[PDB]
């Protein structure tokens, strides 16, 4: 229930290690960055003048 | 497949005792005289010594035990 800035995700990360284990942690990472680039595709943010 | 050895490591906690055993348990998978006790899922031996470690049926003084076993056998 934030933003999820790049430090947020980091914070997000270390608990899911710190809590559950090396399986889980690894299978979260993997899930984050297809949704991550899955969705950014999606929005199609782009950079005018 | 074994993507994680978290586990294998816990049983047996060195990260590195536990490669010199599975090393062990391929070597005899595979220059011979030996069968695998947990099914075969047409992988390499190593990832299968890892496994049995895993399901904890071999450890060092396991295969001690079984090496004194069959040199008294002969």
């Amino acid at each position: 229930n934030q933003a999820l800035g790049k430090k947020a995700i980091s914070k997000m990360l270390n608990t899911c290690y710190r809590i559950l284990g090396l399986k889980p942690t690894v299978i979260f990472a993997d899930q984050i960055m297809y949704t991550g680039f899955a969705y950014a595709a999606r929005s199609g943010a782009s950079v005018g003048i | 497949a074994r993507v994680t050895v978290q586990d294998a490591v816990e049983k047996i906690g060195n990260r590195f005792d536990l490669v010199l055993v599975a090393a062990r348990r391929a070597r005899q998978m595979q220059v011979g005289g030996k069968d695998p006790l947990v099914p075969e899922e047409n992988d390499k031996t190593t990832v299968i010594a890892l496994r049995e470690i895993e399901e904890g049926l071999i450890n060092n003084q396991i295969l001690d035990v079984r090496e004194r076993q069959e040199q008294q056998e002969q």
